[PDB]
């Protein structure tokens, strides 16, 4: 009452609901989960911002002084804090979005989900990491829509929508592909079998049969080049046949190879009860060596096979590490020979813990080893948020373009300020009248 | 595929069945399974496909052969490649009429 | 006459899947054998006689070890090709009590959908439509933002077979309500969803072909910016716009509606694809603009199917002017 | 004895992206290929995301039309994608 009847304080307030509301913003959003959870970041994050406005929702009343001290606030949480990585915020939602969006780790009621979701970008609003967020959370979502755990897919699409209305098109766009690819693309593959392969009978030796478009437009992954295999029939009849049947889906939606979808579950009458299961790579090779003779000497099969050995350096931390599977021997620069055991291992060792198998180093580790090239992306993001944000006016004086990124940049992604100038004069010489120098008349001129 | 048809359009060569040769030929080892080729050998392969079939006069199927090769050739580094490429692309001219070009 | 060996083969592996998500719950229990009992309900190679061991399903099902979920699901297979219907609808609602209740919904939800295919094979729209009221009935829930549309939206479709409007309408209404009028405003889709119901309407309109009802329900699309889902359905409705370019004769616009239609057709598939493009180039003459006949990038590839290259016949001949090649076109085809 | 015996897997590694279909540019002055250039300004055509100003019909090699027509002047064989300049 006395701020707003005395005139000259509001503004004080500005500074006032800026600072502790960041400072806490540094322990309580970004201090407090260390431990990185995700869920408990998530929560940090809606601890500071939610207890914050809350201290906002008494008798200040809105009063904008406020709120955009708020803003700046939060802005100063998120991006503000000790560590440059903005994105450790969305790092935390995207998995835990997953962790929303998936029945493996929490598993809730429908849609009470999507207020929970509503509330999250509510404070949203103020994080600029689009780049991880979006590109990562596609990634982790490709690979758990490979996965295919998931509480349903119409939920995830609200998310994105929740997105979509304030973000940028391609960051939905892809995933939107990415989502009908799956769609569109288990339909393709009862085309598929439908052409010849009828839904009743099917001429085919049959091992699970499905797979995606293997388009561009649907994926967010780099390139990396794996090893030579040997691609037996059923793998050969799932895809490659598929590739036959594919030129009739379709007609000049060319292919970009992924033989990541080769799919498989077995169905097996050893013991009396069918069992579904799905297992490793390498014994399958085993049973190929039992069905010929007992073994399959390393010397002509390493003949045969020439993996690519890239990768091995992983490979082999992961094999000897594991020692759940049944090998003949395993030995630092060749196996001598791949023949491997019988079926020694079931689901674990023991209950408490001491739990761990299907292989999963391949699985999860494959982001922890890519940090390193996700946050050279992050590099390349800026980089590219530069260039983005450069190209956008051809007539202009130089201090015209004051205070006109700050709409573009603050919000959706990291700004970055101080390359203008630099930027002008390097990158943007090309077809533009150019004012390298303010003062005299005269530059660049367009073919 | 690549040493089938290498050897197989030679052989036709040798029969002077170079319409043949050109057609087994668009099968073209291109990326397509294990192996990754080269610009330069791909590309001594199209314009192979192209001799083939311009031998039996064979213009617009070797005319898209030849300018998705003048894509192609675009990332070959050598002369004699692109010699051969102009051999291809003057028989195509020849068969285009196209006298001011 | 006997059940399927693929049937069969998808109860295995869906009990295989059970198992999987059982491990999970390795501490749980009430789940272990009662997939068995699926295993000797449909499986044991005995889809008939096999009843007891449903009955033995029944005792507990949870979310990950469901297997028993299918057994009722393969009872409702069996009603129709072995003995009759009638607990194929018992045992579906059975099934239908499921939504929350100690089961996977994901799981549930597209067992559903191949129970909705085995029905569709066999009462084709007949009695499958009693399959989709049931399911409706059990789709009452508050929550389903779009789960009772959908089952409503294959429903619809029946219905757009049918011609039963009377109902669909009305459907048309309630989904209407799901959005913004009764002030719902949102859901898991922009508003309800509200695209889906465009495409039924226009579907519907279509079926009656009151192209000036049509033009109403273009009007309403126009409303599109409202709702953003994005279906595989878009091509349609694209050429729908052509269509009213059709209806008054403006190809300007129409080139553009036909032009993204069929990208969008080209997205989706080619019921109506060949089609797009034979008005695409219809609009290109007409438009009057033969530049780019077939030139985005596509269309040219696209163009060499035979049943369309007249088209590129007409626009070259259009193009080139030759009224004798032109009108032999048009004569011989 | 027989009854989890590692057979097929789903298995996922890198593979893609952004694809390899090139498919380039309009390279003689190269607005990107979704971008509407300054040749499609006065003509102002609905271009698509790999048409900056590219009709590959039987005129097979068109580019920005007065600069690949530039390059189509001073010598009448215009070799990117090798015809006459649109
Ligand atoms: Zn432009
Ligand atoms: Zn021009
Ligand atoms: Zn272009």
């Amino acid at each position: 009452v006395l701020l707003r009847a005395v005139s000259t304080g509001l503004p004080h307030m500005i500074q006032e609901l800026q600072n502790h509301i960041h400072d806490e913003g540094l322990r309580a959003t970004s201090n407090l989960t260390q431990e990185n959870m995700p869920t408990l970041f998530v929560e940090s994050v809606l601890e500071v911002h939610g207890k914050f406005v809350q201290l906002i929702n008494t008798v200040l009343n809105g009063d904008q002084h406020f709120m955009s001290a708020l803003d700046k606030a939060l802005t100063s949480v998120v991006n503000y804090r000790e560590p440059k990585s903005v994105c450790k915020a969305p790092e935390l939602l995207a998995k835990y979005c997953d962790n929303l969006l998936k029945k493996s780790a929490k598993g809730m009621t429908e849609n009470e989900v999507e207020d929970r979701l509503t509330s999250f970008i509510t404070v949203f609003k103020y994080i600029d990491d689009k780049d991880v967020f979006q590109k990562f959370y596609a990634r982790m979502l490709a690979k758990r829509l490979i996965h295919g755990l998931s509480m349903s897919m119409d939920s995830e699409e609200a998310m994105i929508n929740k997105l979509k209305q304030a973000c940028g098109y391609e960051f939905t766009s892809k995933l939107h592909r990415m989502y009908t690819d799956m769609s569109v693309s288990a339909d393709l593959n009862n085309k598929f079998n439908n052409f010849i392969k009828n839904q009743d009978t099917v001429i085919d030796l049959g091992i699970s049969f499905q797979i995606y478009v293997l388009q561009a437009g649907a994926w967010p992954l780099t390139q990396a080049p794996s090893s030579t295999f040997a691609i037996p029939q059923e793998l050969e009849k799932s895809v490659q046949m598929f590739e036959l049947f594919y030129s009739q889906h379709f007609s000049g939606r060319k292919l970009t190879w992924l033989h990541y979808l080769c799919t498989g579950e077995v169905k097996m009458n050893y013991l009396g009860k069918p069992y579904v299961a799905m297992v490793t790579t390498y014994q399958m090779a085993v049973l190929l060596a039992f069905n010929n003779s007992e073994t399959v000497s390393y010397k002509e099969l390493q003949d045969s096979t020439q993996m690519n050995e890239k990768e091995l350096t992983k490979t082999i931390k992961s094999l000897l590490d594991v020692k759940m599977i049944n090998h003949d021997s395993e030995k630092e620069d060749i196996d001598a020979e791949s023949s491997f055991s019988l079926n020694m291992n079931f689901s674990s060792k023991r209950t408490k813990f001491k739990i761990t198998t299907s292989m999963q180093k391949d699985t999860p580790q494959e982001m922890e080893q890519t940090r390193s090239a996700v946050d050279e992306d992050r590099k390349m993001y800026l980089q590219a948020a530069i260039v983005r944000i450069m190209k956008a006016r051809k007539v202009l004086r130089h201090n015209a373009l004051i205070q006109e990124v700050i709409s573009q940049s603050r919000a959706r992604f990291n700004p970055s300020i101080s390359m203008i100038k630099k930027c002008i004069e390097v990158l943007i010489d090309k077809q533009y009248i150019e004012r390298s120098q303010a003062s005299a008349d005269e530059y660049s001129y367009v073919a | 595929v690549a040493s089938i048809r290498q050897h197989l359009a030679s052989i036709y060569e040798k029969e002077e069945d170079w319409r043949n040769a050109a057609q087994v030929l668009v099968g073209i080892p291109l990326e397509t399974g294990q192996k990754q080729y080269n610009v330069d050998y791909k590309l001594e392969t199209y314009l192979k496909i192209a001799r083939l079939y311009l031998e039996d006069d064979d213009p617009v199927q070797a005319e898209a052969y030849i300018n998705r090769a003048s894509l192609l050739q675009n990332e070959s580094t050598n002369e004699q490649l692109q010699i051969h490429y102009k051999v291809c692309y003057a028989r195509v001219l020849d068969y285009r009429r196209k006298f001011i070009e | 006459m006997s059940d399927m060996e693929d049937d069969f083969m998808c109860d295995d592996e869906e009990d295989y899947d059970l198992e999987y998500s059982e491990d999970s719950n390795s501490e749980p229990n009430v789940d272990l054998e009662n997939q068995y009992y699926n295993s000797k309900a449909l499986k044991e190679d005995d889809p008939k006689a096999a009843l007891s061991s449903f009955q033995k399903v029944l005792e507990l099902e949870g979310e990950k070890g469901e297997w028993g979920f299918k057994a009722l699901k393969q009872m409702i297979k069996i009603n129709f090709k072995l003995t009759n219907f009638p607990e194929m609808m018992n045992r579906y609602k059975q099934l239908l009590t499921y939504i929350r209740s100690a089961v996977t919904r994901n799981y549930s939800e597209k067992s559903i959908n191949s129970i909705l295919d085995y029905i569709s094979t066999s009462k084709q729209m007949d009695l499958l439509q009693e399959f989709y009221e049931t399911t409706l009935e059990a789709l009452k829930d508050a929550k389903n933002d779009r789960l009772w549309f959908k089952t409503n939206t294959k429903l619809g479709k029946l219905y757009l077979e049918r011609e039963e409007y009377g109902k669909l309408q009305k459907i048309l209404r309630q989904l209407h309500q799901s959005c913004q009028t009764d002030d719902g405003e949102d859901d898991l889709k922009k508003g309800t969803q509200l695209l889906e119901i465009y495409a039924l309407e226009i579907q519907m309109y279509t079926a009656q072909k009151n192209n000036k009802k049509l033009k109403a329900l273009y009007e309403q699309s126009l409303h599109i910016k409202s709702a953003i889902p994005h279906p595989l359905i878009m091509g349609v409705i694209r050429e729908c716009g052509g269509k009213m370019h059709l209806r008054e004769g403006e190809f300007e616009k129409a080139h553009t509606d036909f032009f993204e239609a069929f990208k969008n057709y080209d997205e989706s598939g080619s019921p109506r694809r060949t089609t797009c493009l034979k008005y695409l180039v219809l609009a290109n003459m007409l438009m009057k603009s033969g530049i780019n006949p077939f030139d985005s990038q596509e269309a040219k590839p696209y163009k060499n199917d035979p049943e369309i290259l007249a088209m590129t016949n007409l626009v070259s001949a259009y193009q080139n002017n030759d009224i004798t090649e032109f009108e032999k076109i048009l004569k011989t085809n | 004895a027989k009854k989890k015996r590692f057979e097929v897997k789903k298995w996922n590694a890198v593979a893609l992206w952004a694809w390899d279909i090139v498919v380039d540019n309009c390279a003689i002055c190269r607005n990107h290929i979704m971008d509407l250039c300054i040749e499609c300004q006065a003509n102002q055509a609905s271009a698509t995301s790999e048409e900056c100003t590219v009709a590959w019909g039987v005129c097979n090699h068109a580019f920005h039309f007065h600069c690949i027509s530039r390059w189509l002047k001073t010598r009448q064989v215009c070799p990117l994608d090798n015809r006459e300049w649109e």
